[PDB]
Parts: structure tokens; sequence; C-alpha cells
């Protein structure tokens, strides 16, 4: 009865809103299961046979009861359910590094490019091209208007 | 290729100051006015500057030109520094902008990184639910056999207690019923007893 | 010494029953079998003189996983 504590908005942010109502659920599960094993103990008390050896007056059955009571092997269930949502997770901690693989890619990537914005020249010795390669937003639609000066009169 | 900041040093906006200093070593720093002085008076005495209505164009000109810098070329300073300074300003500016959205992304990207970290609990929770729910199972079994087992035991022993109960009552009011069936030596003891009243 | 005479007597008189399981009765059955129907009846249904046999069920379970 080893149970993992479990965080409940960090529950939350980890469900996608096409299975909310199945978060939900666990979660109303896992507080009704929760209640009931506090209300009752782990293990019956076995009550004693004196009071019901010394005041049972017919013929040998309360031996027979409680020899059928001793020797009673009472089934405990088995899991057949837990393995799989191990390989769940074993699936979903696949998906899930190799998404952190990409975004460790992108963020280098970004580190990159910010060590390059971070470095520009100074604005007062860059030339336009500069500027063009720097920003490339910056840089006169040639090809739609090819005529002076380059861009549309109500811009300028 | 950064821009230098200062011009020339030129003097009345028509000699360098490099003259009247090329000039100082050798005769002073009255030099170039005499010889100015000099040069003027050589071409107005010869007629190589003659005196026409030129003249009067040109000095009217020239009175309007040195007015309008004079006045108006502060503004145009100021005017040209502005738009130099604001340019300078907008491009700051955007980069900073560029700056805050990557550095913006990078947090984002981390923050999901977090969240993709957070994920497995929903896989203990579920393991949870599966131990926890096995387990009630478990005690639910093991209270009903005991349950059913003691309940059996304990309806023998009050059908037992029962029985005893229905039959001693017969007992009693059959004996007390059987005996009014059944004495002077009463009679007598009676009065005894009255006697013994004192 | 009447109701000694009636104590004494009427307990040997009941100690003499042998053959009687009621100390002669002769009725009272006919309301014995009332009550141990009652008594029974709300105990249980089934025959509570043997051991009970025990059926278990098992708790159900769904498709849990990532949809």
């Amino acid at each position: 009865l080893a149970l993992k504590t479990i965080d409940w908005v960090a529950f939350a942010e980890i469900i996608p809103q096409n299975q909310k109502a199945i978060a939900s659920s666990l979660k109303s599960w896992n507080e009704t299961l929760t209640s009931r094993l506090a209300a009752l103990p782990e293990n019956p008390p076995a009550i004693d046979w004196a009071y019901y050896k010394a005041n049972v007056a017919k013929a040998g059955l309360v031996d027979d009861f409680e020899k059928k009571f001793n020797a009673l092997k009472v089934p405990v269930p088995e899991d057949k359910y837990t393995a799989q949502v191990d390989a769940e997770e074993k699936e979903d901690v696949k998906s899930c590094a190799e998404w952190v693989s990409l975004s460790k890619a992108r963020i280098v990537e970004y580190e990159k490019e910010m060590e390059k914005m971070k470095n520009l020249i100074p604005f007062d010795q860059m030339t336009i091209e500069d500027l063009n390669e720097a920003f490339p937003e910056t840089k006169l639609d040639k090809k739609k208007y090819p005529y002076w000066p380059h861009q549309p009169i109500e811009n300028l | 290729p950064p821009l230098p900041e200062y011009g020339g040093k030129v003097r009345y906006g028509l000699i360098p100051e490099e003259f009247f200093q090329f000039l100082y070593p050798k005769t002073g720093v009255t030099g170039p006015y005499v010889l100015g002085t000099g040069l003027i008076l050589y071409a107005l005495s010869k007629e190589i500057y003659v005196i026409s209505a030129e003249t009067f164009t040109a000095l009217s000109v020239l009175g309007v030109m040195v007015y309008g810098i004079k006045k108006y070329g502060p503004f145009v300073a100021d005017f040209a520094d502005k738009l130099n300074e604001q340019k300078l300003a907008q491009l700051e500016e955007a980069k900073q902008a560029s700056i805050q959205h990557i550095q913006n992304a990078i947090d984002t990207e981390k923050s999901q990184q977090a969240l993709v970290q957070k994920r497995h609990y929903l896989f203990d929770v579920q393991r949870n639910n599966i131990a926890m729910a096995l387990e009630v199972t478990y005690r639910e079994r093991l209270y009903r056999v005991y349950k059913e087992v003691k309940n059996r035991l304990d309806y023998h022993i009050s059908v037992q207690n029962m029985m005893r109960r229905k039959e001693q009552e017969h007992m009693i009011n059959w004996v007390e019923k059987h005996v009014v069936q059944s004495t002077i030596a009463k009679c007598i003891a009676d009065l005894k007893l009255l006697a013994k009243k004192a | 010494q009447k109701l000694f005479v009636d104590k004494i007597r009427e307990y040997k008189s009941k100690r003499q029953t042998s053959g009687g399981p009621v100390d002669a009765s002769s009725e009272y059955q006919q309301e014995l079998e009332r009550e141990l129907f009652k008594l029974k009846q709300m105990f249980g249904n089934a025959d509570m003189n043997t051991f009970p046999t025990f059926k278990f069920e098992d708790p159900k379970f769904e498709v849990i996983e990532k949809p």
C-alpha cells in the first residue's frame, strides 16, 4: 500500500481539453477510494472462539465452522491492469523526450539568433545592406515595385 | 565607418583656419587680413573688379544669404539632429523589441518543457486508483466473510437463548400453576407467628 | 412452608424430564414454529445450519490509456 502522493493543479495542467472529463472522473474516484479506505480497517477482528465454544450447545458444528474458516483461502485479486498503463507510460515518456529534444533544438537556435541581434554594429556605422540583413523586414520590394522609390508613395 | 564629429573650421564661411595658421609663423595673426586688404585694393584700383549693377545685386544676395544662415541655421541644424536622433531611437527600440520577443519565446519553450516534465502524474494517479481499488475489494471480501461466519454463529446463540427463554417462562408458570393443584399445621402456625409478631 | 414446598417439589418435578424435552408441555410448539420462523427469516433466508459458500466479484475497468 505504497501510494504516489499527487498534486491536483499539476494534474490539471497536463490534461488535453479532449479528456478533461476523464481527469475529473479520476479525481472523483481517487477521493472516493481514499474515503472508503479510511472508513474500514485493514484486517477483520477474528473473534475468539471462547464465546463460541462455551455457548453453542450444538453438536460440533462450531468446530467445523471454525475449521472451514481457519483453512479458508480468500482470493487476493491480482492487478491485470497496472502493467499496461506502465507500458503506456513508457510510450509517453518516449514521445515526451523526443518533443523535448525538438524544443532544445529550437532553444539553441533562438540563443544563436539572440546572440546575433545582441551583437549588432552600432546603428550610426551601419550600411543599408547591414540593416536589410539584420531586420530583413526592412528590404525594399524591388520585385513588385521595380521603379523608384520602390514602395507606395503614401508609405514615404 | 563612423563619421567624424567636426568639419574643417572655416572662417567667415569662406576661408579655412588652416590658412590663418599657415600664415601665422611668418606674418603673425594679421598676415591674412593684410593680404586680403591688399588683394581687394589691388583688384579695385586696377579695374579687375568693375563696380557695376552686379556689385549691388551681389551685395543684396550676400546680405540675404548671411541673414538667412544666421537666423535659420540653428533651426535647420536642430532639425537635422532631431531627425537623426529619432531614426536612431526608433531603430534601437526595434532592436530591443526583437530581443524581448525572442527572450519571451525561449522562456515559453522552457515552460513547455517544465509541463512535459510534469506529465507523469496522470499515470501515477491511475496506478494509485488501481492499487486502492484492489485493496478496497480485498478488505470488503474479508469483512464479508468474517461477518457472515459470525452471523451464523450468533444465530445459533440467539436461537439457543430464545428457546431457553420461552422454556424457562413456561417452566416457572407451570410450576406455580401446578403447586396450586396441591393443612391444620399451617392453621396453627399462622396464629403462632401472629403471637410471635409482638 | 407453602412456597418452599412449591419451589423444591416443583423443581424436582421439573428435573424429572429424562424423556421430556420441554417438561410435559403438550403445547407451546404452535407458537414456537412462528417464533423460529420469524427469528430465522429476519436473520436470513437460506439454510443457516450449514457453511456459506462464497461467490466473489471483481472490479470493473475501462479503456484509460490515451485515446
